[PDB]
């Protein structure tokens, strides 16, 4: 039902307080499973996940492997950032790399992904093609032609096409009782009077997994988006996610008020009003 | 170039005086990754607070989630400080059981 | 396993 295993990484210099810092952390959707910080006592990559722990010691060790060469990697690309930028050596500075690969149900790659960011600013990211790259100013394109004429973008392909997808749906047949099962939110619309003349409807919806979800409230059949008050979704800390929107209502006309929700756990979209 | 977080403050389960809860500080929409993060009861800041691994949005923005266990009560005032390069003093935001 | 970043920027 369409799935992605994804990497993050982060890396981040500290002038005067030791060498850079790199931090990878990966997930399955919206599951994390591993981490690894150079900055633990003694760094090597941990699980996040029940299910991934059964791996075996092959596994983890390879993985502190590439981890320990990626954080020395990236620890050259903050040195040729400054070059590339003309920065100095005295500011601290942020590199982020993000890598991914989405299955469609069948378990075949619907697409892959690689982009990297400097301080914040898309830099490069491999096109969907997975065979050229999109530079976003003139040192990226520095790198783009470094990277061209290694042929990068061919070995990166093979890892999103080959394992990655590979690992992916391993990690959801090992991980299957939660990686593959989707929790539907449990809601309910509160009311909170504001004045004699309005009051507040707060729609919310609560225990779900994944994170995607859509919560509107119409009035009359028309969606309030321009006076709905919709909170980002928050992770609840259990692995489940947290979500709500409000809308201020005149008292009396809160029955022409509708809360939509949609989720994939849910067998068709739901539709709540206050019930006093 | 900079942002600063945006925090939500809440508990895990809907809160009720006397039952076991978890407290809530989610912070996200930041950049540089530095952030301190305290978890306050009636002022005071609660010893053992735990955290997410850094991790970050399709916007390069990141965000981290700061928990630790704790009981509510009809008195006991909660809150969340957060103190950013984007912020010129820490931004306190105080628990609302409704929010 | 994790996508090896053995080539520089």
């Amino acid at each position: 039902g369409s799935h992605s295993m994804r990497y993050f990484y982060t890396a981040m210099s500290r002038p005067g307080r030791g060498e850079p810092r790199f931090i990878a952390v990966g997930y399955v959707d919206d599951t994390q499973f591993v981490r690894f910080d150079s900055d633990a006592a003694s760094p090597r990559t941990e699980p996040r996940a029940p299910w991934i722990e059964q791996e075996g010691p092959e596994y983890w060790d390879r993985n502190t492997q590439i981890f320990k060469t990626n954080t020395q990697t990236y620890r050259e690309n903050l040195r040729i950032a400054l070059r590339y930028y003309n920065q100095s050596e005295a500011g601290s500075h942020t590199w982020q790399t993000m890598y991914g690969c989405d299955v469609g149900p069948d378990g075949r790659l619907l697409r892959g992904h690689n982009q990297y960011a400097y301080d914040g600013k898309d830099y490069i990211a491999l096109n969907e093609d997975l065979s050229s790259w999109t530079a976003a100013d003139t040192a990226a394109q520095i790198t783009q032609r470094k990277w061209e004429a290694a042929r990068e973008a061919e070995q990166l392909r093979a890892y999103l096409e080959g394992l990655c997808v590979e690992w992916l749906r391993r990690h959801l047949e090992n991980g299957k009782e939660t990686l593959q099962r989707a929790d539907p939110p449990k809601t309910h619309v509160t009311h909170h009077p504001v004045s004699d003349h309005e009051a507040t409807l707060r729609c919310w919806a609560l225990g779900f997994y994944p994170a995607e979800i859509t919560l509107t409230w119409q009035r009359d059949g028309e969606d309030q988006t321009q006076d709905t008050e919709l909170v980002e979704t928050r992770p609840a800390g259990d692995r489940t996610f947290q979500k709500w929107a409000a809308v201020v209502v005149p008292s009396g006309e809160e029955q022409r008020y509708t809360c939509h929700v949609q989720h994939e756990g849910l067998p068709k979209p739901l539709t709540l009003r206050w019930e006093p | 170039i900079q942002r600063t977080p945006k925090i939500q403050v809440y508990s895990r389960h809907p809160a009720e005086n006397g039952k076991s809860n978890f407290l809530n500080c989610y912070v996200s929409g930041f950049h540089p990754s530095d952030i301190e993060v305290d978890l306050l009861k009636n002022g005071e800041r609660i010893e053992k607070v735990e955290h997410s691994d850094l991790s970050f949005s399709k916007d390069w923005s990141f965000y981290l989630l700061y928990y630790t266990e704790f009981t509510p009560t009809e008195k006991d005032e909660y809150a969340c400080r957060v103190n950013h390069v984007t912020l010129s003093q820490p931004k306190i935001v105080k628990w609302d059981r409704d929010m | 396993l994790p996508p090896v970043v053995a080539k520089e920027i």
